[PDB]
């Protein structure tokens, strides 16, 4: 193969994109099974080492030796608060090695360990992999994305596990920055731009207060809550479906696993309608006892089950506000990142917010972050 | 008759997934003969625990490949008037839950 461009990658903690500029335009790059962004996941089998979608599609099967997360133990010391909190809830082991986390595993019938970088640098190949599949060229630059809070440690790790997969890091750029430069907030004229980042998608939530003067970014505030997500909000509404079933049938479900997954995949799928429809219908033959499920629920039900949650969405916006020594009357342009920035009701909240002022969300949410990435590795090479 | 079109493109859909669980049947009669193989082999009785065991991560694959049947019959919208189909899809979701059971002895004989 010929040499290639260089591509932006937004390395994520649940799921990870690549996109490359090309004839005027950012095209984000598809994987080999077709998706448009992949699963930060490494599997370990008795025959062989899984990544991406492969290696999540076998997570039911494989859950102990199955790697996901690898972004929240990253740069970090095993005796941090975050790894300590975190490990309660992973099926994988984080064992200490000399201060240092590594996620312990069973490969080939043998117990491995591997650092973070390491698990990271698996998921970046990926990524790199993906952009040589469509290219049809050699990539090796790229520039890679980190949360603007990262320590010199986390991005340190990040810039290792890009070297590792083999990829030259042109430049380590913050996500909120990375948004910034797809909306080409960079570009507009005029004086000093205080810029909000609400990025809520990849189990966490991050809310950034940027300042733009002559293309120059400067990190003013950044806030947030590390693990709130879309998993939150289909949570909500199967427990809502859970009690719905015992109320129309005096049955319960949420002891029987399958039953459960059925119900969760459901209502994942139902969330996404809700954010295009004010309806959507579930139809579930036989899910318990020989019961078939057949309902529905509205957008504003669907709200109301998360309504706190919602709302507590301001919470770190006037915090980071606050931070930044702004009113809210300061902030020249919103932009909204990460796919449950979709949701209408998030979006209402936001713009009532700051007095009914316009947001950036014409580019996908899920990829803005990988699309700033490529049009900054664009101008680097 | 009612027969419409639009029917046609979900019982085309519904005969898709039918024969993709005729495929994880067939992968779990195999470890059905495989089980029956080992425990009426030459292997003897210890070696044959260990075996056993080692058909762990087939029959779990086996598992997870019904429930992505399921999941994908879930995404299925079906109006009332869709009697054929809404027939196809119950006798389907049964005919799941039916091996899966199966699959759900084969894992507690095992290991
Ligand atoms: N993650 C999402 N949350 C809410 N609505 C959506 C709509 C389409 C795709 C993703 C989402």
């Amino acid at each position: 193969m010929s040499k290639g461009p260089a591509v932006g990658i937004d390395l994520g903690t649940t799921y990870s994109c690549v996109g490359v500029f090309q004839h005027g335009k950012v095209e984000i790059i598809a994987n080999d099974q077709g998706n448009r962004t992949t699963p930060s996941y490494v599997a370990f089998t008795d025959t062989e080492r899984l990544i991406g979608d492969a290696a999540k599609n076998q997570v039911a099967m494989n859950p102990t030796n199955t790697v996901f997360d690898a972004k929240r133990l990253i740069g970090r010391r095993f005796d941090d608060a975050v790894v300590q909190s975190d490990m309660k809830h992973w099926p994988f082991m984080v064992v200490n090695d000399a201060g240092r986390p590594k996620v312990q595993v069973e490969y080939k019938g043998e117990t491995k360990s591997f650092y973070p970088e390491e698990v990271s640098s698996m998921v970046l190949t990926k990524m790199k992999e993906i952009a040589e599949a469509y290219l049809g060229k050699t990539v090796t630059n790229a520039v890679v994305t980190v949360p603007a809070y990262f320590n010199d440690s986390q991005r340190q790790a990040t810039k290792d596990a890009g070297t590792i997969a083999g990829l030259n890091v042109l430049r380590i750029i913050n996500e909120p920055t990375a948004a910034a430069i797809a909306y080409g907030l960079d570009k507009k004229v005029g004086a000093e731009r205080n810029v909000l980042i609400f990025d809520l998608g990849g189990g966490t939530f991050d809310v950034s207060i940027l300042t733009i003067e002559d293309g120059i970014f400067e990190v003013k505030s950044t806030a947030g809550d590390t693990h709130l997500g879309g998993e939150d909000f289909d949570n909500r509404m199967v427990n809502h479906f859970i009690a719905e079933f015992k109320r129309k049938h005096k049955k319960d479900i949420s002891e029987n696993k399958r039953a459960v997954r059925r119900l969760r995949t459901a209502c994942e799928r139902a969330k996404r309608t809700l954010s295009s429809s004010t309806q959507a219908s579930i139809e579930i033959d036989s899910l318990y006892e020989g019961i078939d499920f057949y309902t529905s629920i509205t957008r504003a039900r669907f709200e109301e089950l998360n309504a706190d949650l919602f709302r507590g969405t301001l919470d770190p916006v006037e915090k980071a506000l606050r931070d930044a020594k702004l009113d809210k009357s300061q902030i020249h342009d919103i932009v909204l990142v990460g796919g449950s920035t979709r949701i209408p009701k998030i979006q209402k909240l936001l713009q009532d917010f700051f007095n009914g002022k316009e947001l950036n969300k014409s580019i996908n949410p899920d990829e803005a972050v990988a699309y700033g990435a490529a049009v900054q590795a664009a101008i680097l090479s | 008759g009612s027969n419409s079109p639009q029917e046609e493109v979900e019982l085309k859909k519904l005969k898709h997934l039918e024969k993709s669980v005729e495929k994880i049947a067939d992968q779990l009669e195999e470890l059905n003969k495989e089980l029956t193989g080992i425990q009426q082999g030459f292997l003897p009785k210890d070696l044959q625990a260990e075996a056993l065991c080692k058909l762990d991560r087939r029959v779990k694959a086996t598992i997870e490949q019904f429930m992505k049947i399921l999941e994908e019959i879930d995404t299925l919208i079906l109006p009332e008037n869709f009697k054929d189909s809404r027939l196809k899809r119950k006798g389907l979701v049964k005919k799941v839950q039916a091996f899966l059971a199966e699959c759900d002895t084969v894992e507690q004989n095992i290991c």
